[PDB]
RNA sequence: AUAAUAGUAAAGAUGAAAUAAUAAUAAUAAUUAUAAGACUAAUAUAUGUGAAAAUAUUAAUUAAAUAUUAACUGACAUUGAG
RNA sequence: UAAUCUUAUACUUAAUUCUUAAGUAAUAUAUAAUAUAUAUAUAUAUUAUAUAUUAUAAGAGA
RNA sequence: UGCUGACAUGAGUAACGAAAAAAAGGUAUAAACCUUUUCACCUAAAACAUAAGGUUUAACUAUAAAAGUACGGCCCCUAAUUAAAUUAAAUAUAAAUAUAUUUAAGAUGGGAUAAUCUAUAUUAAUAUUUAUCUUAAAAUAUAUAAUUAUAUUAUAUAUUAUAUAUUUAUAUAAUAUAAACUAAUAAAGAUCAGGAAAAUUAAUGUAUACCGUAAUGUAGACCGACUCAGGUAUGUAAGUAGAGAAUAUGAAGGUGAAUUAGAUAAUUAAAGGGAAGGAACUCGGCAAAGAUAGCUCAUAAGUUAGUCAAUAAAGAGUAAUAAGAACAAAGUUGUACAACUGUUUACUAAAAACACCGCACUUUGCAGAAACGAUAAGUUUAAGUAUAAGGUGUGAACUCUGCUCCAUGCUUAAUAUAUAAAUAAAAUUAUUUAACGAUAAUUUAAUUAAAUUUAGGUAAAUAGCAGCCUUAUUAUGAGGGUUAUAAUGUAGCGAAAUUCCUUGGCCU
RNA sequence: UAUAUUAAUAAUGUUAUGAAUAAUUAUUAAUAAUAAUAAACUAAGUGAACUGAAACAUCUAAGUAACUUAAGGAUAAGAAAUCAACAGAGAUAUUAUGAGUAUUGGUGAGAGAAAAUAAUAAAGGUCUAAUAAGUAUUAUGUGAAAAAAAUGUAAGAAAAUAGGAUAACAAAUUCUAAGACUAAAUACUAUUAAUAAGUAUAGUAAGUACCGUAAGGGAA
């Protein structure tokens, strides 16, 4: 069993979990977004 | 138990209807197996199943294969009826509570032997890992070199004693039980 | 065996004693009232009946059973290893 | 046991719907009077006065 | 073993990543690019269609063309599940929030019509899993209506000839390969008992929206830091052969590569052969070698009766006698451990460990026991009800499972028995006050728990199962007498995976 | 579906008997809608641990970090049921002295006021309450290292002839709880000006490249 390939992309899943709207919808995600904005981040979410 | 397709069963939970009233004398007609009625109608001594608590609620006790209760006494003063359940616990049940006549079907259910692990899995039963097999962090019986019981009293993964320890105790006990079930 | 009634200190056991689900948590005895199994007092002599094992509370069903006559068959019997 | 707890399930006035108030009709409960039937008590019918429109049923219960 | 940068050293060393290349020409510029021919490799793929993914890598900017029918999304519908949403007072909660209910979302699934080509809008009105046998029917041949042997047996279409509506329709008859495969049909075996959710006529409509479409996809175009021998979903996968998607070949298609040319010492790897011997090797037959049909026969002891053992070993038939493709097929036995098929340390342990079916104990009567819940409401348990569910041990079955409650627990009963907080009112004492009083302590009085103790019970609860003496001529010790205890190791097994002494004694 | 209805008209074509029913266009009137909003400062809730004590358990770190909630340009506090001591002061906030003093501590580690006098400060006093009860007080459990005011559970007053304040009591003194408002000095952010024995690795790019599934990290 060879490791290394732990990332296994699937756009839909990514958008569900790490997408902007998912962040927006949760309180915790909204707090994250705010924190990233404060930092100066160009890209707040996937 | 002896029910087969073609048999006829009534239910006298509402009461004795005007068909049978126009046409004890009624008790023997009524107390055929398979038909339901309040424990008031059911004569003392006879075997029953799907025994209720309350006069309105459904039959709760004695539902499993080959199981049954037995009417022991009835008290119209207090509106109760002492019933022996399958466990052996004598218990007050509302005198107007529901109960079907006869023993439950499939008496020979208990005698079945599952042949293999897969059958249990199909039924929806995942494997039980023994406390002695575990590590100490996981279960009190765990740890030790070789196979050991750690001088630890037989108990659950959360420290509740497994052999003999009465779990329903003190104030929170059953109010309606007349005589407790036979134990050991 | 359980429950109720009233009632009082022993009860039960044995050669004599104890131990026990005995008894001052109120028993045992008594009177009631429920349930459960298993047994069948007299008649009884196993008389009788059954191949032998067996078999006596009552009833019913089906089977088999005695004697003597009448008629028929014409030795079709006896015993019986396996 | 209206301590606790558990379970189940019409019209008319005044500020199209909404709410208040009055009286009336309808149902239920309590109290008083009258008549009838049974053994001072129980049941039925009629009249008057008062109250209501979270409930009812079941269970546990100081 | 400082941090950052720059540059050395090893060193022009190893390596350049499974590989088949050759010539001619594009081009008097080519080992590497393009073309042609030859040769090879993959071929139930290294092919052809696709899914997901991604720096568009593509046959490219003059760029991947859809009203719908063996076209997908979008849309309608819902599953798993999700939701600062939803209900003077839904319930709970230090806040955050959590729960229940509604509503909304949510594909991996379901969704009308169609080559005759087809019309989706609006308005109105009342389907787990597997199987297709046997029988029966008729058909074809042998023998003398009936027997024997052999295939065929529900559906799928063109042709020809009839009979009815009128060359277009409906029905009937006859003609017509084998082997796979599909869909749709029917009947039906087994227990493990098999999703959810969204009407029909009539009239009036319908100018048909958006997004996906390249190429790559067992890979140089994704996930692995690399153009990485790893990982990556689905469908076709020429024939010949075969039981087959095994194996050989390879029609077609695709490919022959960011390393080449030579040389082939020692040495290494991965292969092929080997005289005489045949485990003498070694910790150990590790590794290698070993297959005298794969079809049809036949196949023992033992045994839990299961061709379990078995795919038995040997052996036979067919084939072959000097041999002459690949692939499937690699002995027999004794013992230890574990019943068995399974599971396990992803990346050093696959086992004797875990699990298991069975066995036993125990808890809980359901407004339960168990678990979860800053801690609740509540949830799972369960739309279950003691033949159920939770917990514990043991681990199929055969033969069996002895004695012991001392201790730690659990469990039952005793006002046997202490102590905690909680209370009236009233007695001295102490402080203060000129006095009563005020403020402190202390001591009295009825009504006291669970706990503890005592006595049972409970060991398939946690646990335990002693030693000395010496008696039948010597020996052995059936016996005999003691001490200690809760009881004093029973059946069995025994130098055991348990035996230190130990390479115990004896046999094979 | 606001280049919407719904109605009222006007123009057009069709149906059935001048009037009625539907569709299309054009005016007039009527009907609802758009959260991207700071961060720091403040107040409240919950509240660690490393650490110190040369161990560690009371204690400490610390009501700190953190998370959560809520407000304003500031917030908080504020016109004595305050301090003091027989003399007196006479609001709150910040700083200096008082003072590392009183005080307190497994009397260890260590923690530590107030009065008073100075500044800074603004006009700093002024009713808005029919004067405050399950309140004061008590018991008990907790509660800013000293100094309380708070608080869960339950008992529970008094009218200025009274009530609060100190172990306790007696004298005295002082204040009036259970009703309220309040600039100003202060905090933080931004801007402008001035001063730099500050910065060119604290001198403008970039929260980019790149790393990570993600929170997040982060160059030259
Ligand atoms: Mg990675
Ligand atoms: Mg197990
Ligand atoms: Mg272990
Ligand atoms: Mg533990
Ligand atoms: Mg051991
Ligand atoms: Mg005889
Ligand atoms: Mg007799
Ligand atoms: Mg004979
Ligand atoms: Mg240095
Ligand atoms: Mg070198
Ligand atoms: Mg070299
Ligand atoms: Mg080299
Ligand atoms: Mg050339
Ligand atoms: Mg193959
Ligand atoms: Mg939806
Ligand atoms: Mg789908
Ligand atoms: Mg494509
Ligand atoms: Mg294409
Ligand atoms: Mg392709
Ligand atoms: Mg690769
Ligand atoms: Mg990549
Ligand atoms: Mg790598
Ligand atoms: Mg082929
Ligand atoms: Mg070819
Ligand atoms: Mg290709
Ligand atoms: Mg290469
Ligand atoms: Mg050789
Ligand atoms: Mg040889
Ligand atoms: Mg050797
Ligand atoms: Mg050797
Ligand atoms: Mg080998
Ligand atoms: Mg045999
Ligand atoms: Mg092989
Ligand atoms: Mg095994
Ligand atoms: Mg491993
Ligand atoms: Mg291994
Ligand atoms: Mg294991
Ligand atoms: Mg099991
Ligand atoms: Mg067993
Ligand atoms: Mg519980
Ligand atoms: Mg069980
Ligand atoms: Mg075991
Ligand atoms: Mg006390
Ligand atoms: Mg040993
Ligand atoms: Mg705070
Ligand atoms: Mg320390
Ligand atoms: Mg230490
Ligand atoms: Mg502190
Ligand atoms: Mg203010
Ligand atoms: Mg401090
Ligand atoms: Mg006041
Ligand atoms: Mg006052
Ligand atoms: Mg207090
Ligand atoms: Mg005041
Ligand atoms: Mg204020
Ligand atoms: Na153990």
């Amino acid at each position: 069993k060879s490791r290394g390939n732990t990332y296994q992309p699937s756009t839909l899943k990514r958008k569900r979990t790490f997408g902007f709207l998912a962040r927006a919808k949760s309180k915790q995600g909204s707090k994250i977004l705010k924190r990233r904005k404060l930092k100066g981040r160009w890209f707040l979410s996937h | 138990d002896g029910l087969r397709p073609g048999d006829v069963v009534e239910s006298f939970r509402r009461g004795i209807p005007q068909t049978l009233l126009n046409e004890a004398i009624l008790s023997v007609k009524t107390t055929q197996r398979g038909n339901c009625l309040p424990i008031s109608m059911i004569p003392i001594g006879t075997i029953i199943h799907n025994v209720g608590i309350t006069p309105v609620g459904p039959g709760k006790f004695c539902r499993s294969a080959g199981t049954y209760a037995r009417v022991l006494a009835k008290l119209p003063e207090k509106k109760k009826a002492i019933v022996r359940l399958q466990s052996g616990e004598h218990r007050y049940v509302s005198l107007e509570a529901v109960a079907t006549i006869g023993v439950v079907s499939n008496i020979d259910h208990q005698n079945r032997s599952l042949g293999k692990a897969g059958r249990s899995r199909w039924l929806g039963i995942r494997p039980t890992v023994r406390g002695v097999a575990m590590n100490k962090c996981d279960h009190p019986h765990g740890g030790g070199r070789g196979k050991s019981k750690s001088n630890k009293l037989s108990m659950s993964p959360w420290g509740q004693l497994a052999k003999g320890y009465k779990t329903r105790r003190g104030k929170n006990q059953n109010r309606m039980k007349v005589k407790d079930r036979p134990r050991g």
